[PDB]
């Protein structure tokens, strides 16, 4: 049930009045969430796509990225966080009673445009991660509405981030990756080697379902909480990277302050925009009007979705499988620059 | 320059000889000075067959 | 393709209120001068080049913007710092001796601004600086038929200022009225101003 | 003619030719020589004269191969080392001493010995004629070399003490004085040096050498190995026809040489090596594209371009009789490495759309200039990218102002990851500021290992010292007088630290400097932009021997009427202005530059193009390139003014109509 391949044709088509920049999936109900370059934010249905459920203009400029999360507590609603180019981060509310969008709070703190926003929950507390063009990635608190840590881990501004526990990555414009611990506020190790700026970078999560790149190697790496990271850049390449284990407030190793290229995956004809992980497959998109599917075991593209869009392909996602609180539904959706979005059913 | 400043402050005639021979100076400093006392008269002598003096200085004299 | 049979540039672009403002500032009565002044004022994208050998437009545009304008030159020390402070403040800047062009301000001439959200910044010298949005750049050069760099000549709007027959006639007739009958000329100019104000009203 | 002595028995050169089996990738090495009769004969006699302790001056037409015969003779011997000095229009004695200070030591026994105690040094000097006469007709460099060989030494300037030259042989190279740009040469200096006339190789010899080159190239494509001879014959015939047709009388930069054909061979190798599976039509189109990018870029007039196209058609038909040949116009050969993983032909529309999206990204990221994309500018992007991807790949863009030269260079440099560097040279900037910015650029290229696309505008050069610095930077891999004494020693320390940081280990200064200059040649591209080629400064910049022999001259020129029509339509297509009745006028075919008129938009672009033509005709511009900045500015002001006027007129009419209705 974790070995699903999407079919060669889209199940149906979703049309947006302007170009699509980010698409997200509702974890519980079959609802697709679509962003828009013109500032719109659509919310379609997986079966009735004739009319949007809710759409509004909260951002005066182009939306950059967004992600969803459903609240859980030990003592029950969906949160959508949307970033844009208007130097503002907007956190929304998706009520299930009347299926409408409610603005929670419009938040500031970035002197330039904000690229990537990440939302995660730990021990019945939901937090916001965000990186922008001001050379600083910022970790936030949702209830307080204020920042928690601010630092410059790179020479210039950063593209994308992802959070696994208390450790955060940051895809930067200087072809580097950096792990910076939140409570200590220091860099762990520096990883470089790319020739073009990073477009999307995210963690590799351990699984217990055997995938080579999704299993622990040593006991030290099992205790650390992370072993691998995947980075997509404009070098037309997807690279799996190695994170040295620090002396866990971890202390960086002077002789092991550099990363290691575990594997280099090549075969895209243009920049790799966004990537996704599902089982042993490394789903990826690019600007060559195509979507690939790379096996972590072999490093070869098993399927090619040629001419999926008429133009560039912007964003795609799957459902998170490492978390048992989210059902691993077998849905896939990919958004492109041709003002269209397509879903894949079964 | 010092004598031009002093003779502007406290008066007195002043005369410049062969101003075509310091073309950079007459293009910058004298142009700035004339571009921007009651008994102060400054005379400039020059050669007709020599180098071309700047137009705005001649139209401002 | 159709066009107006008795079209006039002044009757199309130079509106009556702007004409009143220009004539109040000290602009001459010439059709040529009015056309050139409207040409200069209608260039909000590319900076205009003024070539006025009589140094009249310096005080004309100085009187247009009041006391917020500042006069700079390419031959004065610290001109870069003065322009830096002026673009920080956001005041209209007129640069004198335009034929001695300084290639530092080539980013300002080409309008190659780097937009940073709601703040627009430009890289001049060796460091960036914010642009207030009220900044207006004028380049003045009192030397006619001089040498101009090809970069500046291509990227600015060259506007000449030469004296024609009507200017000579108007100046001579005004001078002889002032020297012959001051009261008659005063009544004439007061009636002209009153008639123009009445038409505007 | 072929008499020689082998080890006291007379023989000939027929059995002395060594068989050469060039591999595919050996063509990129610049030291590769094809041993023919003339090459081996000249190499042997040059080496014989050199061992006789004499000066050698190699006189010949440009591209005849003086430097390559030199390097062929001196590579096969450990006795001599080559020092590269390349003179400019105004070269001084201090430049010669600085290019020798790195290679020599001052020992008091003064005495200027070479650093190596077993190897002699050959002080090469190219373009001896290029130093200019004084007010009274004398040359400092030529008389310095005459002193350097006749008296074997020179007088040092600061401490006025006489030095003695021990093991510094002198080898010169110059063009005939009949060639424009050269001056008569004093007999008091030419007496001390023997002269060799290295002439142009014959057509058969060139055909054989380049048949060998194409065998080496087509070793990559085994199924087309039997077609190696017609390609060489066609290339040699094309070179001969281009030399005979386009002469110096038409344009001053129509100086062709076998170096152009070698660049053609190298481009063919690069395209084949970075290419997909190839067919005969693909080879014909690729060879035609390489010929277009090597020979026809320097052409100015449209008539010369059409003549070159017809000549290419005639050559292809005559020498390679293959059918199914497509159109070989300039814009119909779009070979790209952008849209795919390899250098292959691409369609027009998808390439244009890709350029649209990437230019949108570039405008969003680096700087916002709303440029309109047309086919000719796409072709210029492709040739600029092809020039930039090469190793040691420089370029000299020539065209009218506001053609889009520097912005295109920035866009292409951003596409390939090059870090653009522009000097902040302005008024009140001496030679020291330019020296510092070049030193910083060189250090960033070498120590920091950063890809740098340095841009030098014509206005960025104020005095000829900057031009000579660029000449030395292009001709060699670096410039000698940047690093002297303490700066030289600290750069050696920094470069040793960088080398041991990388992991590579060597101790000799010479090999470290070769690594340094190789890194500079690999990670530094210089792009020139010239606005008015009729100026004396621009003419001297173009006619410089080092700038001519290395840069790829890309004569973009003024905008033709097709480009103007394309940009006009693609910029005014967003204006609501087709709100009136139009009668299609009865006009001639030659009177309309655009498509035949059906609406008002084509009439608007036609009347604007016609007014630009009339205005530039009436200004007595002659053959001076015509700036299209007026056309763009007028069109933009037209768009803004018609939008404002339509809004005001609509508001006024609506207000008066509702007032009358009320
Ligand atoms: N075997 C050969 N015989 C003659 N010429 C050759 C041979 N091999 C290559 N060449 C040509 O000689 C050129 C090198 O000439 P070069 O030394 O640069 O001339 P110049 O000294 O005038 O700059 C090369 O471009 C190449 O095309
Ligand atoms: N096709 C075009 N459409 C609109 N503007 C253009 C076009 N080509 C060039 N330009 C103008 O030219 C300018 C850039 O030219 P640039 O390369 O800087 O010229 P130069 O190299 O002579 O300095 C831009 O500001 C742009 O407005």
């Amino acid at each position: 049930v974790l070995k699903w391949i999407p079919r060669n044709l889209p199940s149906c088509l979703i049309n947006v009045e302007s170009s699509v920049t980010s698409v997200k999936l509702h974890p519980n109900l079959p609802i697709v969430f679509v962003a828009t370059d013109h500032g719109k934010l659509y919310a379609f249905d997986l079966f009735n796509y004739t009319i949007p459920l809710a759409s509004l203009q909260s951002h005066t400029k182009a939306i950059t990225s967004m992600d969803v999360l459903f609240t859980n507590y030990t003592n029950n609603y969906l949160v959508i966080v949307t970033a844009s180019k208007d130097l503002q981060i907007h956190v929304f509310k998706w009520v299930s009673e009347e299926c409408k969008f409610q603005q929670i709070r419009s938040l500031l703190g970035h002197e330039h445009i904000v690229s990537a926003v990440k939302i995660w929950q730990k021990n019945n507390d939901v937090h916001i991660a965000s990186c922008s063009r001001d050379q600083t990635v910022k970790i936030w608190d949702f209830h307080n509405g204020w920042s928690l840590k601010t630092f410059q881990p790179h020479s210039q501004w950063v593209r994308s981030i992802d959070v696994l526990g208390d450790y955060i990555i940051s895809g930067s414009h200087d072809t580097t990756l950096r792990l910076t611990h939140w409570p200590s506020g220091n860099g762990l190790s520096v990883g470089t080697g790319h020739e073009f700026p990073i477009e999307k970078v995210k963690f590799i999560h351990f699984i217990e379902d055997e995938i080579r790149f999704r299993t622990p190697s040593t006991d030290r790496y099992k205790n650390w909480g992370m072993q691998y990271c995947v980075s997509a850049s404009r070098d037309r390449t997807i690279k799996i990277w190695e994170i040295p284990l620090p002396t866990l407030a971890p202390i960086p190793n002077p002789t092991d302050s550099n990363f290691r290229c575990v594997l280099t995956l090549k075969g895209h004809l243009s920049w790799v925009r966004d990537i996704s992980i599902r089982g042993q497959y490394l789903f990826s998109c690019a600007d060559d009007k195509s979507v690939r599917c790379w096996d972590l075991n072999t490093g070869q593209c098993l399927h090619v979705w040629e001419k999926l869009h008429t133009g560039f392909v912007n964003c795609l996602d799957l459902d998170v499988d490492f978390d048992s609180n989210v059902t691993p539904r077998q849905m896939m959706v990919t958004g492109g620059l041709d003002c269209k979005s397509n879903v894949f059913m079964r | 320059q010092e004598e031009i400043s002093k003779s502007k402050i406290e008066g007195g005639w002043i005369l410049l000889q062969n101003i075509q021979m310091s073309l950079s100076w007459v293009k910058t400093y004298l142009h700035k000075h004339v571009e921007e006392h009651e008994k102060f008269k400054m005379f400039m002598t020059c050669h007709l067959t020599g180098d071309k003096l700047p137009a705005p200085l001649l139209q401002r004299t | 393709v159709k066009y107006d049979v008795n079209y006039r540039f002044i009757d199309y672009l130079v509106t009556l209120d702007e004409k009143m403002k220009w004539l109040e500032c000290g602009l001459d009565k010439n059709d040529y001068f009015l056309e050139n002044m409207s040409i200069v004022m209608n260039s909000q994208d590319a900076v205009p080049f003024l070539l006025d050998p009589s140094s009249h437009m310096i005080t004309v545009i100085s009187n247009y913007y009041g006391n917020k304008t500042v006069l700079l030159s390419f031959l004065e020390e610290g001109f870069v710092k003065r322009l830096e402070n002026a673009v920080r403040f956001g005041s209209v800047v007129i640069i004198q001796d335009g034929e001695f062009f300084d290639p530092i301000i080539s980013r300002l001439i080409s309008r190659e601004f780097n937009h940073a959200g709601n703040r627009v910044t430009v890289e001049i010298g060796d460091h960036e600086v914010d642009v207030s949005g009220d900044f207006k750049l004028f380049i003045h050069s009192c030397d006619p038929s001089g040498d101009i760099p090809i970069f500046l000549r291509s990227r600015v709007r060259l506007v000449h200022f030469v004296t024609n027959k009507e200017s000579i006639e108007t100046r001579i007739f005004d001078i002889t009225l002032t020297e012959e009958n001051a009261e008659m000329q005063r009544k004439r100019e007061d009636l002209i101003k009153l008639n123009t104000e009445y038409r505007l009203k | 003619d072929y008499s020689t002595i082998v080890i006291l028995s007379f023989s000939s050169f027929c059995s002395e030719i060594p068989s050469v089996s060039l591999e595919a990738h050996e063509v990129m090495r610049p030291d590769i020589v094809i041993p023919t009769i003339d090459t081996i004969k000249h190499e042997k006699i040059f080496y014989d004269l050199l061992n006789s302790k004499r000066g050698i001056i190699l006189c010949g037409p440009p591209g005849s191969g003086k430097t390559m015969i030199m390097n062929n003779a001196l590579r096969n011997s450990s006795l001599y080392d080559v020092v590269g000095i390349n003179f400019s229009k105004d070269t001084t004695t201090e430049h010669i001493l600085s290019a020798l200070h790195r290679h020599t030591n001052y020992v008091t026994t003064l005495t200027l010995l070479p650093k190596s105690d077993i190897k002699n040094l050959v002080l090469f000097c190219d373009e001896i004629n290029l130093p200019k006469l004084d007010k009274y007709g004398s040359q400092n460099v030529v008389l310095f070399l005459r002193q350097l060989m006749e008296k074997q030494g020179f007088w040092k300037t600061p401490e006025n003490k006489w030095v003695t030259i021990e093991r510094i042989h002198i080898v010169g190279a110059c063009n005939p004085p009949t060639d424009p740009g050269r001056i008569p040469m004093s007999e008091r200096f030419t007496r001390h040096a023997a002269i060799l006339y290295l002439g142009y190789p014959s057509g058969k010899s060139l055909s054989q050498i380049y048949e060998i080159y194409y065998k080496a190239i087509f070793k990559l494509v085994p199924e087309f190995r039997s077609y190696t001879e017609p390609f060489a014959r066609a290339s040699v015939h094309l070179y001969n026809e281009c030399k005979a047709r386009y002469s110096t009388g038409l344009q001053s930069h129509y100086l062709f040489s076998p170096r152009e054909l070698t660049r053609l061979v190298r481009g063919v190798y690069t395209a084949i090596n970075t290419g997909p599976r190839q067919t005969l039509r693909s080879l014909i189109r690729l060879w035609a594209y390489e010929a277009w990018r090597i020979f026809a870029d320097r052409l100015v007039g449209v008539k010369e371009k059409n003549s070159f196209e017809q000549l290419l058609y005639e050559t292809v038909d005559k020498y390679l009789p293959n059918q199914d040949l497509g159109n070989i116009s300039s814009t119909s050969l779009l070979f790209s490495g952008l849209l795919s993983l390899d250098f292959k032909e691409v369609n027009k529309t998808d390439l244009v759309n890709f350029i649209e999206e990437r230019f949108k990204t570039f405008c969003d990221e680096e700087l916002e200039v709303p440029m309109v994309i047309h086919e000719s500018m796409v072709d210029h992007i492709l040739r600029i990218d092809r020039a930039l991807k090469q190793v040691q790949g420089h370029m000299m863009l020539i065209g009218a102002s506001r053609t889009g030269k520097t912005i295109l260079t920035r866009f292409v440099a951003w596409l390939n990851g090059l870090k653009i560097v522009q000097p902040k040279i302005h008024r009140h900037s001496n030679l020291s500021d330019f020296d510092m910015i070049l030193k910083k650029a060189i250090s960033d290229c070498s120590l920091k290992e950063s890809r740098t696309c340095l841009i030098i505008d014509e206005s960025n050069i104020l005095e000829t010292a900057f031009l000579e610095r660029m000449n030395t930077l292009l001709a060699n891999a670096d410039i000698p007088d940047l690093f002297q004494g303490e700066e030289y020693d600290k750069l050696l320390n920094n470069l040793r630290n960088k080398t041991r940081s990388l992991g590579l280990l060597l101790d000799t200064e010479q090999e470290l400097y070769d690594w340094f200059v190789g890194e500079i040649a690999k990670n530094l591209h210089v792009v020139f932009t010239i606005c008015d080629p009729t100026n004396n400064k621009s003419s001297a910049m173009i006619s410089s021997p080092a700038l001519f022999n290395r840069c790829i001259i890309n004569w973009m020129g003024d905008w033709d009427t097709k480009t103007m029509s394309q940009v006009a339509n693609n910029m005014v297509d967003v204006v609501p202005m087709e709100f009136t009745d139009f009668i299609v006028p009865e006009v001639n075919k030659e009177l309309v530059f655009t498509e035949p008129i059906q609406t008002i938009r084509d009439a608007v672009v036609n009347i604007l193009i016609h007014f630009d033509r009339n205005f530039y005709q009436k200004m007595k511009v002659g053959v001076n390139p015509r700036s299209p900045g007026y056309f763009i500015d007028g069109l933009r002001a037209l768009v803004k003014l018609v939008t404002a006027k339509y809004q005001d007129l609509q508001e006024n009419q609506r207000f008066v109509n509702v007032g009358l209705e009320k």
